């Protein structure tokens, strides 16, 4: 029925990748992060942004619905 | 911050990414790449167990200073006063690397607060702002905002003229060898001095 | 053609409960190591992982473990 949790990803930045770079991409390459993003992830949804403190993250916004 | 204490790799402009974005290992092998950490560790030493620098003070880790105090008591109350843990003066490798993090993150928000460091350190790649917090944990803020000459040639990329000027310095004829890496970092903004 | 790629720097498993707690600014602690261990996704699928590193001028990611 309802879902009970939900999986975030903290993504810190993004690529567009042509696929034709996988699989060349092995160990030891270096991947360049091209678009620099702070922002929390549920599957497709951004549900807000957040920040690298000392200790940790403190999250901003988290718009669920 | 955790941003500090990141790897640099010192390749020059342009990066020629494939397709953008991807650098081979293969092309990267040519590079010399190391983080503050393996700086001034080089530079400092790094020490599990209190011992006396050259100053010569109770001392311990990378280079943090404990007390200029000759008890070794209470120089072991302030490193126990760090780690968090009774130490008999004596402490980890992580509780060295954790300590060190914490008196870079203290050396460059010194930095940003003197009116004199900030233009020049926002001015810097990240290589060269390591050089600068080197200077900062050898001498101190206020030392290194002494170097009013070379700082404005650093912050006008004048590398070679602010090399030349930091070579007449007191610093550079009391501690040459250490001087010579730093101003080696200042002048080819890469971790070369350091490849030993 | 594209993919976009992902760089992420945490994941969490999260009830309403820690939802909302966070919602309200409440400190995720992250171990210093933490960009040490940068994980690279796509699809909503892990890729590889590796150690955030600064260049000239852009972070990176130099890869550990790819697929």
């Amino acid at each position: 029925p309802k879902m009970l949790r939900w999986p975030l990803r903290f993504v810190i930045g993004s690529s567009d990748t042509q696929r034709s770079l996988l699989g060349r991409i092995g160990i030891g390459d270096v991947l360049l992060i091209r678009t620099s993003r702070a922002e929390v992830y549920c599957y497709a949804k951004k549900l807000g942004h957040f920040n690298r403190v000392e200790g940790g993250i403190i999250v901003e916004t988290l718009d669920i619905q | 911050g955790p941003v500090d204490m990141l790897k640099n790799i010192p390749i020059p402009s342009p990066l020629s990414p494939v397709e953008g974005i991807l650098i081979k290992r293969k092309t990267l092998e040519r590079y010399f790449s190391i983080n503050i950490f393996e700086m001034l560790r080089i530079d400092e030493g790094l020490r599990l167990k209190i011992y006396k620098n050259t100053e010569g003070y109770y001392t311990i880790g990378i280079g943090h200073l404990l007390t200029k105090s000759p008890s070794l008591n209470a120089a072991k109350s302030e490193l126990d006063k760090a780690i968090g843990r009774n130490t008999n003066g004596v402490i980890t490798k992580d509780e060295a690397e954790k300590l060190f993090n914490q008196d870079v993150d203290a050396a460059v928000r010194g930095i940003l607060r003197n009116a004199k460091l900030k233009p020049v350190y926002d001015s810097l790649d990240a290589v060269r702002r390591a050089a600068l917090i080197n200077m900062v944990f050898q001498m101190g803020e206020t030392g290194v905002a002494g170097f009013t000459n070379s700082l404005r040639m650093l912050q006008q990329k004048r590398w070679d003229e602010a090399a030349v000027n930091l070579a007449k310095s007191r610093w550079y004829n009391q501690t040459p060898n250490r001087a010579k890496r730093v101003i080696t970092t200042f002048r080819t903004g890469t971790w070369d001095a350091y490849a030993a | 053609v594209d993919v976009k790629l992902e760089f992420v720097l945490y994941r969490k498993n999260v009830t309403l409960a820690e939802l909302e707690a966070m919602g309200q600014q409440q400190l995720l602690s992250l171990p210093t190591n933490a960009e040490l261990n940068v994980e690279i996704m796509a699809n909503g699928v892990l890729l590889g992982n590796g150690e955030l590193v600064q260049m000239n001028d852009t972070l990176g990611v130099e890869i550990h473990e790819w697929l």
